[PDB]
């Protein structure tokens, strides 16, 4: 939601656009087996220890 | 070269304008083909096998 | 000159200290060694039969 | 108040130092090998490390320009005034040189004679071919009126000559050549002057006090030579020995008074005046640039990551600023800031367009790529993934098939030393195969084939072998034309062409042909 506040507050908005669900990226999904697929290949992300 | 030109002249063999880059089975491995896939660029006409 | 035996850290070694007296050699050794956190163990005069 | 403790303290607080820093500060008694090499072990046991002027010129330049005082609104007018006073002085110095006018007239004689163009001789005068053809005749007229006044009335016309010559805006190259010609002429004058001088003071034994006395104002005549040596002076009678050389070399000295149309007295004055003007000019202009050095940096901070270093940007931009100072006129009222800004920015952009690439591409190529880069932005999330490779240039004003090539060459080459997988010493270029190399197997087969073909050629007749070798490059340089073969073979033409076909047939049968047959793989 992009809100443009009217100059010299109290802050109302002159206008605000709700523009619909802007697509940013796709994200990898984990298989029911706890694995991903990066390219055509099952991938595993090892849990770290720090 | 000169000797090659003599060879071409005697045996009358057209030297192709095209080199053979074909994918051939690696030396020593003998399998059986269980599948084939053809990926074509979008906008390029598909071949017969594809 | 005079060989001053300095020992610190994991190991020891001897360093040349020039001076006109054994006592002076010791003072010049310490003044030029101790304050760095280096221990001064020994002071020996240079022999060298000639 | 310890040297060692100071060394170790720096090497403790910081913790971490380099060999050189340790070598800088060492005990008064330690200069030698085992006395350091062990001290390192001492130090590398605790606080372990081994390996004003900050160097990097980003600082030093910033400070050195940080010294220069910023100008004032009025000060700019002062400096520009100094500029105007400076330049036009050398312009007048040019206008007062006869050869400078005559050269222009002659070159224009070459223009109307179709031996050269107008663009090389002029940029226009105060402003058309006809108007040029006339104005030039005006110049020529004011020349031909002053040419006959060489007889106290001439100083009046020389003014107007200067006036009409000044009305010409010369091509910078030509003007440069004129100035060069003048100064070179002066260097010749100095050649003769010094030659004559060294034959008196440096050889003939005579003071420069007395030498310049009768020298100034004549130098051409014998008033100081033939009327001098008899004066009964200690340096007088000594002048007989070299009296030949000076008198022989004087001819060119008085010849310059002809070629240039000016006495030796006047030449030096004119050229010196020009030098004064030029020096004055550059003296003001530099001072103009140094004040505006900050603007360049402020602009260059925008162009940083485009593939050129900061200092490269600020230097090219500095060149732009120099151009701005060269082409600026305060009389136009245009603010020098907002003016020079565009120049600096132009130099920067134009330079980045060039030297930021391993493979340098033309400007219109860079622009054309830029437009595609911009178009690919809007359709990015608009198409849900990204616009198809064959949909970009539709909005562009070109055949649209360029997108491939344009997208291909544009990509910069990858560093050959780029670390590849395994994170080892393995690098990309280490895996680059040599294709241009001829594999040893083939190189052996070639030798074997040479020997083979030689053997097969040893089987034919002497003339068949000779002509078949001659038709090709076999065991010879530069395979010969079928006519040339005959020329060396006596009987010529269709004769030779037959033997060829007669040879090939004899070598066609699977007896002689079977040996090299297998080479046909």
């Amino acid at each position: 939601r992009l809100v443009i506040y009217e100059r010299e507050a109290p802050e109302g908005t002159v206008k605000d656009i709700k523009e619909q669900e802007v697509y940013m990226g796709e994200i990898p999904l984990m298989t029911d087996n706890g694995t991903f697929v990066i390219n055509g290949t099952e991938r595993v992300i090892v849990s770290q220890l720090h | 070269t000169p000797e090659e030109k003599l060879l071409r002249a005697i045996f009358g063999e057209k030297a192709s304008d095209v080199k053979d880059s074909s994918l051939r089975v690696p030396n020593g491995v003998s399998g059986t083909v269980i599948d084939v896939q053809v990926f074509t660029r979008d906008g390029v006409e598909k071949d017969k096998r594809a | 000159k005079f060989w001053a035996t300095v020992e610190s850290s994991e190991h020891s070694f001897e360093v040349p200290i020039y001076a006109e007296t054994l006592d002076e050699a010791l003072e010049l050794a310490e003044w030029q060694y101790v304050p760095a956190g280096f221990e001064v163990t020994r002071v020996r005069p240079c022999v060298a039969p000639k | 108040q310890s040297q060692l403790k100071l060394l170790v303290t720096r090497g403790k607080e910081q913790g971490y130092l380099t060999y050189a820093e340790v070598n800088d500060h060492l005990p008064e008694d330690i200069v030698d090998s085992d006395q350091i090499e062990d001290i390192i072990q001492m130090i590398n046991d605790m606080g372990i490390q081994v390996m004003g002027r900050t160097t990097d010129p980003v600082r030093m330049y910033m400070r050195e320009m940080g010294t220069v005082e910023l100008l004032t609104r009025e000060g700019e007018i002062d400096i520009a005034k100094r500029i105007e006073d400076g330049i036009n002085q050398v312009q007048c110095s040019v206008a007062e040189y006869p050869e400078a006018i005559t050269y222009l007239l002659e070159q224009y004689d070459r223009v109307e004679a179709e031996e050269a163009r107008l663009s090389d001789l002029i940029t226009g005068f105060v402003d058309d071919p006809e108007l040029a053809r006339e104005k030039f005749a005006e110049l020529r007229a004011q020349y031909v009126v002053t040419r006959d006044t060489i007889k106290a009335t001439a100083q009046e016309e020389i003014l107007k000559l200067s006036e009409v010559f000044k009305q010409f805006r010369l091509v910078p190259k030509q003007f440069d050549y004129l100035v060069n010609s003048m100064r070179v002429m002066m260097d010749r004058v100095r050649t003769q002057e010094r030659l004559i001088m060294k034959l008196c003071v440096e050889q003939c034994k005579m003071p420069k006090k007395n030498f310049i006395t009768l020298f100034t104002g004549n130098e051409t005549s014998d008033t100081w030579f033939n009327a001098a040596i008899a004066m009964n002076k200690p340096w007088s009678e000594k002048l007989h020995d070299v009296s030949e050389e000076v008198h022989r070399a004087l001819q060119k000295l008085q010849q310059i008074e002809e070629e240039t149309g000016l006495t030796i007295e006047q030449v030096k004055d004119i050229n010196r005046r020009m030098s004064i003007g030029e020096a004055k000019a550059r003296r003001a202009k530099k001072e103009m640039v140094e004040a505006n050095l900050r603007l360049v940096i402020s602009i260059a901070k925008k162009y940083t990551n485009r593939g050129l270093q900061f200092l490269d940007l600020i230097q090219e931009g500095n060149i732009g600023l120099m151009k701005a100072v060269d082409k600026f006129e305060y009389r136009r009222g245009y603010k020098f800031s907002t003016y020079a800004t565009w120049w600096i920015r132009q130099a920067i952009t134009r330079s980045i367009a060039d030297q930021a690439r391993t493979i340098r591409i033309p400007v219109h190529m860079i622009e054309t790529i830029n437009k595609l880069n911009r178009i690919s932005r809007q359709m990015l999330q608009e198409m849900g993934r990204e616009p198809t490779p064959e949909e970009l240039a539709e909005r562009m004003l070109m055949p649209e098939d360029k997108i491939r090539k344009v997208l291909k060459i544009a990509k910069e080459p990858i560093s050959m030393e780029t670390p590849i997988g395994d994170d080892e010493d393995s690098h990309l270029g280490d895996f680059i195969e040599d294709t241009t190399l001829e594999l040893p197997l083939d190189s052996a087969t070639t030798e074997s084939l040479r020997a083979a073909t030689h053997d097969v050629l040893a089987g034919l007749t002497a003339r068949e072998a000779k002509v078949l070798r001659m038709r090709f490059g076999i065991d010879m340089n530069t395979d010969y034309t079928l006519e040339e073969v005959g020329k060396q073979f006596d009987v010529t033409r269709e004769r030779i062409r037959q033997i060829e076909a007669k040879a090939l047939r004899k070598l066609r049968h699977p007896s002689r042909s079977e040996v090299l047959r297998s080479f046909l793989d």
